[PDB]
């Protein structure tokens, strides 16, 4: 079974998005008015899952080729990898990055998703990956488009792909969003900025990586993620 | 002072958390494999007991696209981080509020008495994390359980929510569905009886 | 009996602290949702009391001393002394100075402070003085010691100690705290940074003062204090 | 425009405030004179009343940390400033709420009528000044008498308060403790019925 | 037994402290009148005392419990912690720290130390850690106070405690002293300016760690230490 | 240039360094195991002898707070580096000053012949680092022996000190303490005699 | 920290100080009252004293351009700072070595025992600052006296002087001068024997 041998340094909830961020508008009704209660690391918050041995489907990290009904997806082919280490540089081998995101459109494949921009029938937009040994991912896929929502009059989202990584345990578990360099839509989107610090957005953006792309082929972006600093337990109960 | 790397900062699961983390509830295609919320075989030692819930707003209306994670020690007290659909038990799970089903539901065991690092026995309990639109960083809770009225009064960690009106957020209520032990955890994510969230 | 004979500078809330600064968890619950009403000054707000016939003991602001159990107390031997001025420059004498702080190890002396760090059997970390014809005080202490506390889950409080003075009046009234130079945990206190205005937070950083030393002794940290202006009343009801 | 030395800014009083301003509530050894809750002496002149109340927080629980001062007229309407425990009356004191005791009580005289700066008569009041933990600079408050009622509707001060149903939280409720004449003052520091404070 | 098989760069004299600086008084009559003789390195320099075979006790890096008389000292409890490396970043395994302090007042649990600031009755102010085969160490202990001394007439040593480290050979032994982060003594110590260097006196400075602090226990500060540059030797006697 | 990481820089050992260093020599109470002046058990290969000096500042005072630590081959011209309180013999050592002992001693045995990098003897020799109070670097030096005269003219090390005068402060002077052999090596920091100190 | 107005800096006072504060030494007119050498008017309570002394360099040569001024305690003890020339004893003189006359001397009582400020005596000694040119800032001394062996070994000052061989050079050494009793203070200001100078 699992050990409490581990603590993870204390989160910055100033470096995050706050919960109440009211030009976002569904975080107005959907935010805590109270206080967190800050609780001691045990090993209820120091463990957690590890999926070595998910079983994975042989597309399920590309997504040119997981929905295929015939054809390609249409738009941007490119790859997006990455690493992911803790706050001390330390890599995170086999853990679970999970991915899903529009098409090249800005349209979901969700019954709930109306916008007039067509579904691509050769594309389902969900993705996941195990990190290598040292700690590396990547994906294939096309680059989402942008897309309009319900906020403010006439608000846009930046184009995206949602990220989950696992991580040591369910005190390092993480969402967050990927935008893409240079797209002037990230300043002006009230979800980025519920991340009050500019260089804590700076981190959320991809960088195109030249180095990485297939020539001829397809693109390539570069999203490092880094989770909780990891130590082990030291003059504790002593 | 000492600054590390900083954390890659949180963002909403947003609306369509489902077609990426709960397939099925998504109305999508699944894989082979996919993780869910069955944490218990039918085989698995321990009590037997199903887990449902809603969730609601601030404005007291209906979360109905919710993404729920939940950790939680076996029968026995012991983690299980080998996660593999092969086992009779698996700590980890997932379930969701949908626009079809507003009441999420979890099968699994009650779990054993876990101490804490300084040895002190918590109550038992469900570790739970919780995303949606709207939400910018997931809010950890617990579920415990109101048939552990002693073990609770002594947990060290319910001992830290400072007034007791608010420990009575985290207690799952016992019932019977269909001749079948559940408990029903409903959170409320702000304002009257706004469930007790912990940060660590 | 006392009389209505002057006015004092009104406040600026946004120089002070406002009520709700959520980062410090308690305030969220302790702050007023409705407005301050503003009354304009009476006899009732520009009166209050003098403390010049107050029986103090010999060593009410001498903490070696005041705590006497068979020793001295452990820690850094200091003096802390400063002036009482308003916003004028005008100095406050005669009035009532009142301290009090955490031992060496930032332990309390209350029943409620279980903190594992040991009280010391020689110190009881509460002071009181009288301002001097000039405005001056001084108290001689030991430095008290940081300490964590239940707000977020690594919080600490800068070494600190709390100030009351009462000046001229009840609108005069302040309690503060006294924080110390260079100390790394300043800049990263929710209740330092209740403080919106950087220049206000300096305003709460004792110096340290090698000129008012004791050389092979003790030295010395000097705190000036600064109340809200006091003037003459004029043109009024006319 | 004209800018003065800027005055040092206020920080909370913090859970111990006790030790420092509230000797005996604290538990601690006191010194020979303490500023307390006793304003009058048995033979002070005027009517001997007894003052207390609770503090509640915006959740409605007790706020069980907090400091007050107070300043009054005496009966004949002036105001004691030569502090001295040797005075049948005295204009200042202090009082607390604590773990064990959650109700603050002050012991002193009904104060006398004094007129605002344009000679207005003011209602009689005490004048009032709570600290506590979590409150970041102190909050003023007045407490006024339901047996003044003619005088409270008349108050220059009072009727600065736009809604009559605010100016309710300001009037201390006539009771009687172990016989003897008191008056009740509730202060709610946020939400419903949240007490009046003022700034001057 | 030990083979000479390295060299080690140089030591840069500008860079330590002179031997001459009389603003540190004790040094004028402790300072060689001659250079120093160069010579080269030999087996009898290159090599030395490696400690991975004295025996430990288990409380012989932790303070708080090394000296226990009956409870905790007074104070502020600290872990120091760091990494040795070379000058060529290599870390520093299984080599010999030791240090030692004066307690929370500034007094020294030694017969010499008259100081009017009480001793601790649970307080020793000694520890040694071998570094672990990725060269750190961490001890437990209170923070020193500062203390008056007998140089010019109001001189204090700012709060600090006392390092040797071992490392491969004689050439690489090194005793210093560590500061604190922001204490305004330092800039005042002629000790601290017998090093000539201003970016060498901020290598002696521990920094406030607070991603290595446990919660609601103990702060901690980090100090990395930097010993000569060790290379195989290279055409020589040819 | 190419630059390094810069080195820590050294500071004074300071008046207490026998607190952290030489627990008996501070008159405190010692650990199981200390690092200290009897480099050789009796049964240790070679002759046995003992080491004393005192040590004098540049007005010709004693320092009677000063910190020794020596190296040294065996008897057999081997470097014992793997420290150990029950070795035979030990390669490394400490002794000090103090008020009550002025004089420090190391009781070992007379170190063998080793080369030196271009493969010429070097005289038998003890390398020993200074450290004290007013002592802002440690001061290097070797103590050779006043028996080895024709080894002594002809080693490497020796050469390079430019004076015959010079090299004769590093020649340790034969005597008998209580009736066994015994060589004296006293150091003069500064001044008339000053004691050749190396940088390598 | 705290900073204050720097201090005005020091400057020698140059080859012509006599001129200024020694005018008879100067060869120069003198004004009506001049402070010189003479404390001591015949009739002053006490033993009567003459002092004199020789200043030399670090060449072991005479200086002869040096302005002395002192300050000592009446017979009784007690210092004297209302400077009169009516007076029959002042606290306070001057003296001066010149080329014509290169020994200074000064006509006084012996100093009583004066107590430091923790209530310690400290043995009969005269204050004295010594300024010349080649002088940046004047040199602090004190002229304590050989037939007080006994207060001087217990002097909380002469204490702090670490070795007894400095101490030794504050020593004034007695003798007779035309029947007279005298003492000798001769200062070094560098090299063999220097004198012990102050900081305070
Ligand atoms: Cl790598
Ligand atoms: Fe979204
Ligand atoms: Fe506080
Ligand atoms: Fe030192
Ligand atoms: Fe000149």
């Amino acid at each position: 079974p699992a050990q409490d041998n581990s603590r993870f340094v204390i989160r910055d909830r100033n470096w995050h998005p706050k919960a109440l961020t009211p030009d976002y508008k569904t975080s107005i009704a959907r935010s805590p008015r109270q206080a967190l209660v800050s609780i001691p690391q045990s090993i209820s918050e120091t463990t957690g899952p590890n999926f070595s041995h998910l079983g994975f489907g042989a597309h399920d990290h590309d997504l040119l080729l997981n929905f295929n009904n015939g054809g390609l997806p249409i738009g941007e082919r490119i790859i997006v990898a990455g690493r992911v280490v803790d706050q001390y540089g330390k890599p995170v081998p086999n853990t679970l990055v999970e991915m899903w995101q529009a098409n090249a459109g800005g349209r979901y494949r969700h019954k709930n998703d109306r916008y007039l921009a067509p579904l691509d029938p050769n594309f389902g937009g969900v993705g996941r990956c195990l990190t290598d040994s040292d700690g590396y991912y990547s994906f294939r896929t096309i680059k989402p488009g942008p897309y309009p929502w319900r906020n403010g009059p006439n608000d846009w989202r930046p184009a995206h792909i949602y990220f989950g990584i696992s991580g040591p345990s369910i005190a390092t578990k993480l969402i967050t969003q990927l935008y893409f360099e240079g797209d002037p839509l990230i300043p002006m989107c009230p979800i980025v900025k519920s991340i009050a610090n500019p260089e804590a957005v700076q981190q959320l953006i991809a960088k195109l990586d030249m180095n990485n792309a297939n020539p001829m082929d397809c693109l390539a972006y570069r999203f490092d993620i880094v989770l909780r600093g990891q130590r082990k337990t030291h003059f504790e109960n002593c | 002072p000492i600054e590390l790397l900083p954390e890659t900062p949180s963002q909403t699961a947003g609306p369509y958390v489902h077609i990426g983390l709960a397939l099925e509830a998504a109305g999508n295609p699944t894989r082979d494999q996919e993780i869910w919320n069955r944490l218990a075989k039918p085989d698995a030692p321990g009590e037997h007991i199903l887990l449902l819930g809603q969730v609601y707003d601030g404005n007291g209306h209906l979360v109905r696209d919710s993404f729920l994670e939940v950790w939680q020690a076996d029968a026995n007290g012991e983690y299980q981080d080998a996660y593999n659909l092969e086992n009779a038990f698996n700590s980890f799970g997932r379930t969701a509020t949908t626009f079809d089903a507003g009441e999420w539901t979890l099968h699994t065991v009650k779990p054993g008495v876990v101490n804490n690092a300084a040895g002190v026995p918590m109550a038992p309990h469900i570790n739970i994390s919780l995303f949606a639109r709207g939400i910018n960083i997931h809010l950890h809770t617990r579920l415990y359980f109101d048939d552990e009225a002693q073990a609770n009064a002594k947990c060290p960690v319910l001992n830290l929510i400072e007034q007791p009106q608010r420990r009575e957020t985290l207690i799952a209520k016992r019932c019977e569905v269909d001749g079948k032990t559940a408990y029903r955890f409903d959170i409320r994510i702000q304002g009257e009886g706004e469930t007790v969230f912990f940060d660590f």
